[PDB]
């Protein structure tokens, strides 16, 4: 909502085929390897073990 | 020979696909299909169609903090003023939704009261 | 060539008889002045700048250095004006 | 509000008219229709360079390439299988994530 | 090779870039008609080719 983001010099986070919001390349593979690491040891109650995260790197 | 293309699905798993073109004259296409026909839209009928939007709200949605990129804003001239050009009228949001609806009424089969 | 019998052919080519005067040094030296050469071929940047506002234009086209492409395609300096004076524009 | 090539309304942020194909010393917008004077909108000034790889040729090509332990404490190994990786932010230590074979103990490491 | 071109205020915008380009590639330096490439390949069975 109060992101002025844009292109690839982001990493755009979406879930299934919405924006969520806008973070860095580095930072957007750090918020990445949580999503993995929290859905696999399933304590997050947030994150499924059926959840797909695909960072496509810059 | 370049373009994107979506196939959104709805809750009840039923798809819809939403291809974009690239023209080289400068502007962009939304193509869709309702029917066993195919028919051609330009995007900025539909970005002004969603919401009540500026038009440098269309230019910070696509350019970034990369301004100086040229290429992206010479690209974005061609976009925006071809609207301008081609419907001098269409200049709010309730506008712009009555062209669309009374191009696609009788195709989509709508009832005279709408 | 037996099905369509195309003139249309795909990729042509064409063998030349070396003498046996001229040698390895000047066959091949022979071949780069039959080798079409393009202008793309010789360019290393173009940078325009447009000011209107007369929509001006500066077509500033940059290339290689002078002993990189009259070595390369044998393209001398004198020759590649005279393509930018009749044939570019 | 003048980026490129082109120039936005101050107030609805419409795209403004070319001011060389407009009546004179007035650029007007189609929405709010304030007045912009043709004044100070001097220099309009976009370069774009060739797409840096826009001529493929032999030349071309010449000028890029002619550019010239763990110590595990449960049955003693030293080969343990380890793999770092900086789970939260980036203010913290990356934990480093150990796994041995020769017994499969498992611990990690902040510092 | 710098030149100026200019055009009237009339007319709208043109690339100038994706212009030029194609340009480029059509603009021929050197060539002997309908040939676009001459090889000198290693001697096959003795004759020099
Ligand atoms: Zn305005
Ligand atoms: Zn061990």
């Amino acid at each position: 909502s109060h992101t002025f983001a844009a292109g690839p010099s982001l990493c755009c986070v979406q879930i299934d085929g919405k924006i969520i919001g806008w973070v860095s390349h580095e930072q957007g593979k750090i918020i990445a390897d949580t999503l993995r690491y929290w859905k696999v040891e399933g304590k997050t109650p947030g994150l499924p073990i059926d959840l797909e995260i695909g960072y496509v790197p810059p | 020979h370049y373009g994107i293309q979506i196939r959104s699905v709805r809750p009840d798993q039923t798809s819809q696909t939403n291809v974009l073109h690239y023209l080289n004259d400068g502007q962009v296409t939304f193509r869709f299909s309702w029917r066993k026909n195919e028919y051609l839209v330009p995007v900025v009928m539909i970005l002004k169609a969603l919401c009540h939007t500026s038009d440098r709200e269309i230019f910070d949605g696509i350019i970034g903090n990369d301004v100086k990129d040229s290429f992206l804003t010479d690209r974005l001239e061609l976009l925006l003023r071809g609207f301008k050009k081609r419907y001098p009228h269409l200049q709010n949001r309730t506008q712009v939704l009555q062209y669309l609806g009374d191009k696609f009424r009788v195709v989509f089969q709508a009832s005279p009261d709408q | 060539i037996v099905m369509t019998a195309s003139a249309a052919i795909k990729t042509p080519q064409m063998t030349l008889p070396i003498w046996n005067d001229v040698s390895d040094e000047q066959a091949d030296t022979f071949c780069k002045s039959i080798s079409k050469v393009l202008l793309s071929e010789v360019i290393d940047k173009v940078i325009v700048t447009e000011t209107t506002g007369a929509r001006s234009y500066v077509i500033h086209m940059r290339f290689f250095d002078n002993n990189e492409y009259s070595e390369e395609y044998d393209v001398s300096k004198e020759e590649l004006q005279n393509v930018i004076s009749n044939q570019f524009i | 509000s003048v980026v490129g090539s082109l120039i936005f309304c101050l107030d609805c942020g419409d795209l403004l008219e070319n001011p060389n194909a407009v009546l004179g010393s007035n650029v007007e917008c189609s929405q709010c229709k304030a007045i912009y004077p043709k004044s100070q909108f001097s220099n309009l000034k976009v370069v774009t360079t060739t797409a840096d790889d826009a001529f493929p040729s032999s030349l071309r090509a010449k000028k890029s390439v002619v550019k010239t332990k763990e110590k595990c404490p449960q049955c003693g190994n030293e080969e343990m299988n380890y793999h770092t990786l900086q789970l939260r932010s980036a203010d913290e230590g990356a934990t480093v994530f150990y796994t041995c074979t020769s017994c499969g103990y498992k611990f990690r490491t902040n510092n | 090779c710098e030149f100026k071109l200019e055009l009237a205020a009339d007319t709208e915008k043109l690339l100038m870039v994706n212009i030029v380009e194609e340009i480029c590639r059509k603009s021929i330096i050197r060539q002997i008609p309908h040939i676009d490439r001459c090889v000198h390949p290693e001697p096959e069975n003795g004759k020099r080719v």
